[PDB]
């Protein structure tokens, strides 16, 4: 369990704790889930809550995400969310690709946009970003 | 300058992500 690995998770957390009180609870939960375009019940996020609140009372601490992310072993998350932008896997990220990710997530877009987006990025003229690209852009 | 809508993707794709796990 790297001391890298820990400040990536943490970073994921935050992205939950609406209020930096370093608690999960159901109300920022469904927050994110809703933001995401998901409507989850009430007892759906208490569920979900509770499959991972190793100690019961209500709420996720950091330990507990940190338990539930480490159980899978998946990459690192930049790995990860390049694989979400390639979708044909052949180690580029195309204007269509990066297209289907705008549009998935509720990001608007125009062609200029993703040209100009792709172009910031695209380091060898390629015309589209590869992994190394795209880490440096994130 | 479009490096905040790449942030703002990646930002989004991760929350994504830990949802999925949370449904797991
Ligand atoms: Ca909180
Ligand atoms: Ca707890
Ligand atoms: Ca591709
Ligand atoms: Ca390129």
């Amino acid at each position: 369990l790297t001391e890298e690995q820990i400040a990536e998770f943490k970073e994921a957390f935050s992205l939950f704790d609406k209020d930096g009180d370093g608690t999960i609870t159901t109300k920022e939960l469904g927050t994110v889930m809703r933001s995401l375009g998901q409507n989850p019940t009430e007892a759906e996020l208490q569920d979900m809550i509770n499959e991972v609140d190793a100690d019961g009372n209500g709420t996720i601490d950091f330990p507990e995400f940190l338990t539930m992310m480490a159980r899978k072993m998946s990459e690192e998350e930049i790995r990860e969310a390049f694989r979400v932008f390639d979708k044909d896997g052949n180690g580029y990220i195309s204007a269509a690709e990066l297209r289907h990710v705008m549009t998935n997530l509720g990001e608007k877009l125009t062609d200029e946009e993703v040209d100009e987006m792709i172009r910031e990025a695209d380091i060898d003229g390629d015309g589209q970003v590869n992994y190394e690209e795209f880490v440096q852009m994130m | 300058s479009k490096k905040a809508v790449w942030h703002k993707l990646l930002s989004k794709q991760r929350k994504r992500a830990v949802v999925a796990c949370f449904r797991m």
